[PDB]
């Protein structure tokens, strides 16, 4: 059933980056394994994921424009998700100007 | 099939009782039984003496 | 000839230097090169790295697991990570479709067969199904 | 299946009274009834003296 | 022994043959990506108007194609690859079509990529292959090939 | 009165004569530990490519066995144990395979612990086993494993 209903999907798994700050506990601005966000990731895990309720939720504010909203999926069996992982949809492109 | 709000339902020809062409092969039964009643009379039945 | 390449034929010698311990390169298309090493210790596993440089006190190898396959290693080239050359300064690259004109004035494509050079640099390049040697400008680089 | 609102049914011509192919099974019988009374004309029926 | 060569739908380029082609009335059929092989036509008459036509075989006595008034747009003959209709057929769906870069396994045990010239057909219906250099005639299953 | 001792279908630990093997086309069997028990195959031809096959049993003529291609992982290979296909069977699922360490009651009323260096079978089908030290070959329900 997940199979049939799901989209293929790369899952990449979440783990803080070693180059966290020690002292004030907040990351580099660039280094390889994560671009500025204080949370690097493992290699992706082809996987196919059901998703839902998919919303581009747009906010406009003094600081500008900004794309956030709510998406609902349901896994597979065994697979064991954690907060702040991954997931890119190669074959769902998304227009911006 | 009911998938993010759009759903939809079909139900086909398709029975247990019956296949889903049922309805057109006893049709076509229906027409070459008249079909071929008709055709007999021009050949006719067969004799022989004995 | 040239000794930029040394390609590794069969998976046999491949999975040989592994058990080893030495590194390997292993090409891509269209997409980063890549190196796979095997892991140390107690547990076995295979580890891949995205970069290339060399190992030095400014730049640092990053390696992890993955579940590479039987199939990249098998159908991609791979070579030894030590004795790679980076570059073979050659207009165009072996295995590469390629255009010339046969001995009889005949036009006809056809892969680079071999890359050579003379003492002075000049470049030779001959040609599958021909012997002979070619010049640069006699060859000419097929679009895709 | 009903999972997350996600939603998948079917339902198959197999029954408690008829089987999954007994459609065109029963269609085959039908097919062969026409076909072999047809053919046994051919060969006639057979006789012995006693 | 055998059939005479079989010539390819060749496409056409050039948008002005294109547009003469339709000024005479010409059918053409136009490969679109999205929604398949369709049929266009210049309407007869005085009331001139290109039509379409999904009726996507060869006219025949008891198979008459319909036709509906569409506006084409250049763009879409441009972008798309065109034929004549006259010529596109399921007469032969060649795996290597001509001028098709193919690759072979020579007698060397050698293989050598070469451009087909020339594709001819037989009693069986097979693909007899002529590639340059090469007189003898290669068969379907020892040809290969090489895409990107 | 008795069959010959037969071969327990050993597992091959190293990866080097397991890929040698492959090379040469011979089938491998993999017990994985989630999802049971599958078939690992290389494709004939010049096509090479790794396939699987869950059609798991000997060979037979009324039973082919289907190959889907499949992207197996070195480490899966190194991870789980891997039998030749022409010795892992049915035959004899012996509850204390060779070299098992099992415990066996002596004569003299004293529990002692051996290894299992020979095993056979007989007319009904028992398992007579041998244990170092001794001669007389014990059987199925006087010996007790002990694990952990
Ligand atoms: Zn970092
Ligand atoms: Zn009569
Ligand atoms: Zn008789």
């Amino acid at each position: 059933f997940i199979n049939d209903r799901g989209i293929k999907v790369l899952w990449e798994e979440a783990y803080f980056c070693p180059c966290l700050n020690p002292d004030t506990g907040h990351p580099r601005v660039d280094c390889p394994r994560c671009h500025g966000k204080g949370i690097a990731y493992l290699p992706p895990k082809e996987t196919i994921m059901a998703i839902q309720s998919q919303e581009k939720g747009t906010n406009q504010l003094d600081i500008g424009i900004l794309d956030t909203g709510t998406a609902i999926g349901t896994t597979q069996l065994e697979k064991r998700i954690s907060y702040r992982d991954r997931f890119t949809v190669p074959e769902v492109l998304m227009p911006q100007q | 099939l009911e998938v993010d709000g759009i759903t939809e339902t079909i139900g086909t020809t398709q029975s247990a009782m019956y296949g889903g062409a049922s309805a057109q092969i006893l049709q076509i039964n229906e027409d070459i039984k008249e079909l071929l009643d008709g055709l007999r009379a021009y050949f006719g039945y067969n004799m022989i003496g004995l | 000839p040239i000794q930029d390449a040394k390609p590794i034929d069969d998976i046999v010698d491949i999975m040989t230097y592994l058990k080893n311990g030495k590194v390997l390169r292993v090409k891509q298309d269209n997409q980063g090169d890549i190196l796979v090493r095997m892991s140390p210790g107690k547990h076995k596993f295979t580890e891949v790295s995205r970069d290339l440089d060399k190992e030095s006190f400014y730049y640092k190898r990053h390696w992890v697991l993955y579940n590479v396959s039987v199939n990249s290693l098998i159908t991609f080239d791979v070579y030894l990570d030590e004795e790679y050359s980076e570059t073979t300064k050659v207009k165009y690259p072996k295995d590469t479709i390629v255009e010339y004109t046969r001995e009889d004035q005949e036009k006809d494509v056809a892969m680079i067969k071999e890359i050579l050079t003379d003492n002075n640099g000049n470049y030779f390049y001959a040609l599958i199904g021909e012997t002979m040697l070619f010049d640069e400008n006699k060859l000419n680089k097929v679009k895709d």
